[PDB]
């Protein structure tokens, strides 16, 4: 299904085309990764991590290093760390253009996708460019990183920086203040702020709830 | 710090209400989404003519595997076993004896591309850079046998991609 | 006969010219069909069979129909409504031969024809699936397979035992 | 006569197109290709089964304003009549009356879909 | 002004070496662009640079209608150029 | 003559269908910051050749459990339906000239909705149901509203000729006139036609294709087409009844050419539309037009029964 | 560039001109050179008949005026 | 012979249609996915070549098998694959999709989707970039031109 992002089935009833109940029947993509894992060694395990959440792989591979640095005692230089956030940063960047876009593309919405998606191209070409792979880089290792930048990065990574503002603003003019995207999106999904708290839910959907969290 | 993104409340003065009201019956803000659609229809289109033309790459790009050799034709692969030891998919099948002149010497280096993940940890736990991820990645076959390679397809590869290959690793050397 | 077979989709297939063309109304045929899969084990065990090497079989099934009652049962189990007729046989040829000018694979020849009326040969002397380790799957086990894919859907979801196995002549 | 040629050779060049379709390509049917679509698995009840319509009192109001309608279409003729005020009246007073079924039925809440 | 659009599209029709050329290279290139000659190999494939384009679209190959043994007048593959060109076209060097 | 006529009428409504495929690939890409098709042909000029040829080759397939006799009609009545709309229009001279020929059309389209509820239905699938039942409502709301929209516009005009909306907007256009009406209108055509943001029928995000889930190789086709041709008809009608073009009687080539230019205008801004907004919700569709488009149509109804009989400026009856 | 477009549209505008010129060219080859004649009520349709009767030639487009009545 | 003659046009002229018109399922399964979504992205337009994603099977030739094809999920890639009426081909694209990938040694994991449905092009790569991908496109489309089915009917 295309809204169904290829590997879900969700077994509905629907009184008419109301929905009585929605049971998310998932592991159709379950793969044994942490058996797997369990059977590798540490620096084995870290492609693991980068094909978990394929649209942020540096985060899941900085969060696999932090947790490995702390079991190790040991601390990454500052460098390797600024580069840490700097690459996480740009991968959060990645991962919101692909959230926004597909949620608008499955709304009906899709010249924002095909925007959006060629500067999802550039910061790719940014990840070739330190890694060599363009997203399952497997470049944040514990202890560091394992490669140090060219000599050009810094300086295209600021012009993507200084270009992706404007990006940003042309998505907004078609969706922020368009009554068919607010008629589409308000109302739409309200949970309460316990209702998040007690069934376990964190980043975006707290702060849309209005709880003031953030790791 | 925090900041909200929706807690605004619209002026109420007769000004501000007629122009939400003429807004509400003229589609303004839909006006102004076909002008940015209009705007985008008049600028450049960012296709590029594959296969006459080709994305950018960089020296550390991990594309098609390629076994290396010396100036003097010899093979760098000792038979170390640590690429075979390393990779994470276990793609890597390697047996090994002596050679006829005494040499430490692979008679089995096989690599299975339907195993392998593209990693590059072979390349960087090879201490004589024998294996390398070469620059070639339009190497899809039609059979699932032909990506089986063997010691002779590596040896090929090495062979064809010599001088790009060289090329990159002197580029990017010095970052390792 | 199976899944992808001519026999039974030949005879399942005769439902868009309106009735069952038969010759002397299917009375004097008798057929003892064979299941696809006992046919191909049978041929695996010949290999793997040291004492086969030069040998003759025969592959047949365990129970023999007339025609009619073979043709009977096949558009029971389609649920499609069963109008035969008796045809002469020369008037059967010269159909027969109608559908063979096609350029394209015939639905029908004066050979098929033939091989239709054909009863189907005794031969007790020459051994079998149950000499080559294979036990004969009948008819009526494996008929709605390939015959459910001929009913509609007022009749897809009926079970396989909604239909009395037809009269066999031992 | 014109008409109905028009008519016969749109029917005609359509069922060819469909006889040309199904007749010209190789065809090869089974039982899973043929077997009906959900997305992968088995369809868990039936297709025939009752599917609840939320909107069946918009539908009747539909069937009235169409009928509302039908009056309203001989309008044009009317209005080349000498009792102009008459038939002003007489449209404005059936437009009025629609309006007044609209308000009702918004203000009883009958264009709520059932929930 | 229109007329300098105009003027270009026909001097690019007359760059490819007349209309014949100009249609040859529209058709199995999909592309009427027209370039400083970089180099060619030996295969045949002729290799092309225009600096004032944006990137990725920089440098461009016409391939050749015979290689090897093969004939590639429309069957045009990737995998056609020599691993120099392949690194020139690719950009993992500034320098031909 | 008159068949030579009909199939002048036919065959290039067909072709334009095919490219106007083509023009709207290419004019979504370059929206969206791509090139579209330019590889098949010369500017991608053969694609829908190559689209229809690779559609009428393909297998199709009928569902076991499908209505195999209105599984085959519905492909059938779509079409027929689709080439028939088009044999009133003046272009300047209707092949068909009828002296009601607005209520023909409004006829047609009613009963060009069937085909997809039939298809839909005969399908004998959950996803075809759905589609169908969205059909259902979109054409309840925006029956009624084009209805009295039509009503309203053709008040100004005097009859239901269009020669004689021709002969009216001899020297102004109804858009200038009744402009309010117009846009009521336009929106009225995208929900008829199911275009965006009303392509609920056939949404591919909710349903898997909608109500031709099952439909493939030709009779897909053919629903494609007949899609299409009520694109272009609809704006073609829009164009006649709003935009109207001078027409000389010596040298109709003219009317010809601007009413070609007009109908592609209005075309393009249906793609234009498409690749500008989101999709509606088919409840939100139904409230938007009972909601706040009949109360403005029926008041706007009252305003030009009215306006004539106070300004004096009856039009003649015939 | 966004005049790749122009050649689908221009392909498009030619086949919508067809059927317009077609249908125009027509009626007026059937009609002897002039305007098929709209009859939208009995008189004009009278008027027809008439005048294929007054023609002679079971033609209403067939005019006849003063040198046919002396 | 004049028969020959006109069979290699016709299928000549039938091969180009579909070579010319392919419609991918709307079929996605993992990370593999991201990289169809690159092709369809303006840089490396796959709507040029005239491949369109079509989202219901019974309007699709090719079926891109990109990502892991797990134990739970072979059962509806067959049936999707069945329901896809012929001529229809299949590109496996990824490591995962070809063998096993990283997960080959998996109790959830089929080890390759050629056990499942029979695959036409094997595009390689963790993920195969745009141009991979798109590589093994027009390489089915090369394999699509050599097939000359009237060709063999009429020796047939
Ligand atoms: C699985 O996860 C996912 C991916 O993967 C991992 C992805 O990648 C993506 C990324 C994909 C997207 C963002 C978009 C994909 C989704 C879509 C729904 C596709 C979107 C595409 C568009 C909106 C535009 C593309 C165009 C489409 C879809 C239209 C399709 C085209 C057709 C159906 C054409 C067929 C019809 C035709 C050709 C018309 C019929 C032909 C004729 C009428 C011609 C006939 C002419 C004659 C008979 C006349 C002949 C006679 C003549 C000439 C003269 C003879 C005269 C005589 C006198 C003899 C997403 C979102 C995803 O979620
Ligand atoms: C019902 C409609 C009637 C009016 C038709 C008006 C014209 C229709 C124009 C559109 C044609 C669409 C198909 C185009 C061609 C491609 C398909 C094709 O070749 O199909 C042919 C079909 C093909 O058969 P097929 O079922 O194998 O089709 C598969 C075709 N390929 C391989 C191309 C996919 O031919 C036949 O069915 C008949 C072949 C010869 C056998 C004759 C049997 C006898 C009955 C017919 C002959 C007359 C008997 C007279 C005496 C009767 C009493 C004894
Ligand atoms: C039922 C369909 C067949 C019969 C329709 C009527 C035919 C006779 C008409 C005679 C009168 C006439 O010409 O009037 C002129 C009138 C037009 O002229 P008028 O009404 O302005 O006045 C006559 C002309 N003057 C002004 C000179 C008096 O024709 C019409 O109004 C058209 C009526 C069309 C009715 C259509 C009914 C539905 C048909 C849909 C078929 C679609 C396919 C279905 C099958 C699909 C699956 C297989
Ligand atoms: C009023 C509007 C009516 C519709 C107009 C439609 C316009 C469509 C666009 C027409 C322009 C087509 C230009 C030609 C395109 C193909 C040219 C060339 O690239 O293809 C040739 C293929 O040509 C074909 O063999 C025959 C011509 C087919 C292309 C012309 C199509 C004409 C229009 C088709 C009818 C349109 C209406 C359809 C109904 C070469 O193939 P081939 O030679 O083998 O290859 C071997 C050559 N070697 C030996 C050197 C390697
Ligand atoms: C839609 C209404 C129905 C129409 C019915 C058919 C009407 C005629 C259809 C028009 C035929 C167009 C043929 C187009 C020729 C192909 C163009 C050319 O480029 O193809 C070359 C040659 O093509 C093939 O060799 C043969 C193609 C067809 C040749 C003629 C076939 C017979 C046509 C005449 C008969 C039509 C009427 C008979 C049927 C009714 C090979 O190039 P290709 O590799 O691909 O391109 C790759 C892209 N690159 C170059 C950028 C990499
Ligand atoms: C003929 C060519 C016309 C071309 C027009 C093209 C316009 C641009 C096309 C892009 C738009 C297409 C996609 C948009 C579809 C949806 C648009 C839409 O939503 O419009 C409905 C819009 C939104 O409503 P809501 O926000 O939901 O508020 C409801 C509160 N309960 O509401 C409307 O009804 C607007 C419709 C236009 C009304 C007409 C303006 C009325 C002004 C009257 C003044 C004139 C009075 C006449 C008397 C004169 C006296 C001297
Ligand atoms: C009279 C109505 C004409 C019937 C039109 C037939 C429409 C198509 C039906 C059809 O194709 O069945 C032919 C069918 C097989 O074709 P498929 O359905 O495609 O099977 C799939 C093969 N892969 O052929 C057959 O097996 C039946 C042939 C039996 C011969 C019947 C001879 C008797 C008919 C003539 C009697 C004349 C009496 C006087
Ligand atoms: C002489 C007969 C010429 C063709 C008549 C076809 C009638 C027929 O039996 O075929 C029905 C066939 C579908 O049959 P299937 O069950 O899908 O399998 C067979 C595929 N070939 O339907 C058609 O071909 C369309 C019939 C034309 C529509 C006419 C309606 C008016
Ligand atoms: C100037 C005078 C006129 C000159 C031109 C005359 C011919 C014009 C075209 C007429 C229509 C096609 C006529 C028949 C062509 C041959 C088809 C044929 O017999 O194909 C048989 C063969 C089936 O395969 P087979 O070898 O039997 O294997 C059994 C399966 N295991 O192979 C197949 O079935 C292959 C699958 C495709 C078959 C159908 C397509 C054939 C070509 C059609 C081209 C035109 C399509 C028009 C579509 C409608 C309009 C848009
Ligand atoms: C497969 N993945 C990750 C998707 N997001 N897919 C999609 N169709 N949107
Ligand atoms: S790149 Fe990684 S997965 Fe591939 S052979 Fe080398 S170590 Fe193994
Ligand atoms: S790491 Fe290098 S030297 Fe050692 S076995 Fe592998 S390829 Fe040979
Ligand atoms: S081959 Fe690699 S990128 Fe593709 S699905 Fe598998 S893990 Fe993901």
């Amino acid at each position: 299904h295309p809204a169904a992002h290829g590997v879900l089935r969700l077994v509905m009833e629907l009184s008419g085309e109301m929905v009585r109940k929605c049971d998310p029947h998932i592991g159709l993509l379950h793969r044994g990764t942490e058996k797997l894992i369990e059977y590798k060694t540490y620096l084995q395990a870290l492609p693991y991590f980068d094909r978990l959440d394929y649209v942020s792989m540096m985060c899941n591979e900085q969060a696999y290093s932090l947790a490995v640095e702390k079991l190790l005692n040991i601390q990454p230089p500052p460098r390797a760390q600024w580069i840490r956030v700097l690459f996480g940063e740009i991968t959060r960047l990645l991962n919101h253009i692909m959230a926004v876009t597909t949620h608008a593309l499955d709304i009906g919405a899709m010249t924002p996708f095909f925007w959006m998606f060629e500067e999802r191209e550039k910061m790719f070409e940014f990840y070739e460019r330190v890694s060599g792979a363009r997203m399952h880089a497997a470049y944040i290792r514990p202890g560091g990183v394992h490669q140090d930048l060219p000599l050009g990065l810094l300086d295209d990574i600021y012009e993507f920086s200084k270009n992706f503002s404007f990006r940003i603003d042309e998505l907004e003019e078609m969706l922020t203040n368009n009554r068919i995207w607010r008629n589409r999106t308000v109302d739409i999904g309200v949970v309460t702020a316990e209702d998040a708290l007690n069934y376990g839910f964190s980043g975006v959907m707290l702060r849309g709830s209005g709880i003031q969290w953030d790791l | 710090t925090y900041k909200f993104v929706n807690m605004r409340e619209p002026s109420m003065d007769m000004k501000s209400v007629t122009d939400r009201a003429a807004q509400t019956l003229l589609w303004t803000e839909l006006v102004r989404g076909l002008g940015m659609t209009l705007s985008y229809l008049f600028r450049e289109p960012a296709t590029i003519n594959y296969p006459f033309e080709k994305g950018p790459l960089s020296p550390r790009f991990r594309g098609e595997h390629a076994l290396r050799r010396y100036p003097s034709g010899e093979e760098r692969c000792i038979a170390c076993k640590l690429c075979e030891a390393v990779c994470p998919a276990q793609a890597i099948t390697i047996e090994a004896e002596p050679r006829a002149d005494g040499s430490r010497r692979t008679t089995r280096y096989d690599i299975d591309m339907t195993k392998c993940i593209y990693c590059g940890f072979c390349q960087e736990a090879c201490p004589v850079d024998a294996i390398v991820e070469g620059p070639n990645f339009e190497f899809s076959t039609e059979t699932h046998e032909e990506l089986l390679y063997n010691k002779e397809k590596l040896l090929n590869n090495g062979d064809k991609w010599e001088a790009e290959i060289a090329a990159n690793i002197q580029a990017d050397y010095l970052y390792r | 006969f199976g899944r992808e077979d001519r026999f039974l989709n030949y005879f399942a297939s005769m439902r868009w010219f309106g009735g069952v063309p038969l010759i002397s109304l299917g009375k004097e045929t008798v057929k003892q069909p064979v299941y696809i899969v006992d046919v191909s084990k049978g041929i695996i065990n010949a290999i793997k069979d040291p004492d086969a090497k030069g040998k003759t079989f025969a592959f047949v099934g365990p129970n023999r129909y007339l025609l009619f009652d073979l043709v009977q049962y096949i558009f029971a189990v389609a649920y499609r409504p069963f109008l035969p007729y008796p045809l002469p046989h020369f008037a059967y040829r010269w159909v027969g031969r109608l559908f063979e000018v096609s350029p394209f694979e015939p639905w029908t020849t004066r050979d098929k024809v033939e091989r239709v009326h054909m009863s189907d040969m005794t031969l007790p002397h020459l051994p079998g699936l149950e000499d080559l380790g294979i036990q004969a799957t009948p008819l009526e086990l494996k008929a709605i397979e390939v015959l459910r894919r001929h009913r509609t859907y007022r009749w897809l979801t009926s079970e396989m035992e909604d239909v009395k196995p037809a009269k066999t002549v031992n | 006569m014109n008409i109905m040629l028009t008519l016969l050779t749109n029917v005609t060049l359509a069922s060819l197109l469909v006889l040309i379709a199904f007749w010209l390509p190789q065809l090869n049917a089974y039982s899973e290709k043929t077997s009906p679509y959900e997305c992968g698995f088995d369809p868990m009840g039936s297709a025939r089964l009752p599917f609840s319509m939320k909107f069946f009192l918009v539908a009747i109001t539909f069937l009235l304003f169409d009928l509302e309608i039908a009056l309203l279409l001989p309008l044009p003729w009317a209005s080349q009549t000498n009792n102009l005020k008459t038939m002003l009246t007489m449209a404005l007073f059936l437009l009025i009356l629609l309006a007044a079924s609209l308000a009702y039925e918004w203000t009883q809440k009958g264009l709520e879909w059932a929930e | 002004e229109l007329v300098q659009v105009l003027r270009r599209g026909l001097q690019q029709v007359s760059g490819h070496g007349g209309l014949r050329g100009y249609l040859r290279v529209l058709f199995r290139a999909n592309d009427v662009r027209v370039g400083t000659l970089v180099g060619e190999d030996k295969y045949g494939n002729k290799y092309y640079e225009d600096n004032k384009q944006f990137f990725g679209r920089h440098r461009w190959v016409i391939y050749t209608t015979e290689m090897n043994g093969r004939d590639t007048f429309w069957d045009v593959d990737g995998s056609m150029v020599p691993p120099e060109w392949h690194r020139w076209l690719h950009c993992m060097t500034d320098d031909p | 003559m008159f068949m030579i006529n009909i199939l002048s009428l036919i065959i290039p409504i067909l072709l334009a269908v095919a490219f106007l495929t083509l023009v709207e690939r290419k004019v979504l890409g370059y929206m969206q910051l791509r090139k579209g098709p330019n590889v098949v042909g010369p500017y991608g000029l053969l694609q829908p050749i190559a689209d229809a040829l690779k559609l009428f080759t393909k297998e199709p397939l009928r569902p076991a459990t499908s209505s195999i006799s209105m599984f085959i009609i519905a492909p059938i009545l779509a079409l027929s339906l689709a080439l028939t709309m088009w044999v009133p229009l003046p272009m300047p001279y209707p092949l068909i000239n009828m002296n009601l020929g607005v209520l023909f059309m409004l006829a047609m389209s009613s009963l060009a909705v069937y085909s997809i509820l039939w298809s839909g239905w005969a399908s004998n699938s959950k996803y075809a149901l759905i589609g169908a039942l969205r059909a259902v409502a979109q054409t309840i709301s925006y029956e009624v509203t084009l209805a009295i929209i039509l009503l309203s516009v053709l008040l100004m005009n005097g009859s239901y000729t269009l020669s004689t909306l021709i002969t009216t907007q001899e020297h102004i256009w109804m858009i200038f006139t009744s402009w309010p009406l117009a846009m009521m209108w336009f929106i009225s055509t995208l929900a008829e036609t199911n275009r965006a943001p009303f392509d609920l029928t056939e949404g591919e995000s909710e349903l898997v294709s909608g109500f031709n889930v099952e439909y493939a190789a030709g009779p897909f086709a053919m629903f494609f087409m007949a899609e299409y041709a009520n694109i272009i008809m609809m704006n073609a009608f829009t164009a006649i009844l709003f935009l109207g073009a001078s027409h000389d009687p010596h040298t109709p080539e003219l009317y010809t050419i601007n009413f070609v230019l007009k109908t592609l205008a209005l075309t393009i801004t249906f793609l234009w539309i498409r690749a500008s907004y989101p999709r509606f919700r088919y409840d939100q569709l139904m409230h938007l037009l009972w909601k706040s488009f009949l109360p403005l149509t029926l008041a706007l109804c009252m305003w030009h029964i009215s306006l004539p009989i106070m300004t004096a400026s009856i039009p003649p009856q015939s | 560039m966004w005049f790749e477009i122009l050649p689908g549209i221009a392909v498009m505008a030619a086949c919508l001109f067809i059927p317009g010129m077609a249908t125009a060219h027509i009626h007026k080859f059937t009609n002897g050179g002039k305007e098929k004649r709209v009859a939208h009520f009995s008189y004009q349709w009278n008027l027809m008949e008439r005048d294929r009767c007054i023609s002679g030639v079971n033609r209403y487009h067939v005019t006849k005026g003063l040198e046919n009545i002396d | 012979s004049r028969g020959e003659y006109v069979v290699a046009k016709l299928d000549d002229l039938v091969n180009w249609a579909r070579r010319s018109s392919l419609w991918p399922m709307t079929f996605g399964l993992a990370c593999c996915a991201v990289e169809m979504m690159h092709m369809a992205a303006p840089r490396y337009d796959m709507d040029r070549f005239g491949v369109v994603f079509r989202a219901s099977p019974r309007q699709s030739d090719v079926m891109i098998v990109a990502g892991t094809l797990t134990n739970k999920m072979a059962p509806a890639l067959r049936k999707v694959y069945d329901q896809m009426p012929e001529p229809r081909y299949v590109v496996s694209m990824g490591s995962c999709a070809n063998g096993g990938g990283y997960y080959h040694y998996s109790y959830s994991v089929v080890r390759g989707c050629d056990r499942i449905v029979p695959v036409d092009i094997y595009v390689p790569g963790c993920p195969p970039t745009a141009e991979a991908l798109l590589y093994g496109i027009l390489q089915l489309q090369r394999k699509i031109k050599r097939e000359k089915r009237l060709r063999i009917w009429y020796r047939r």
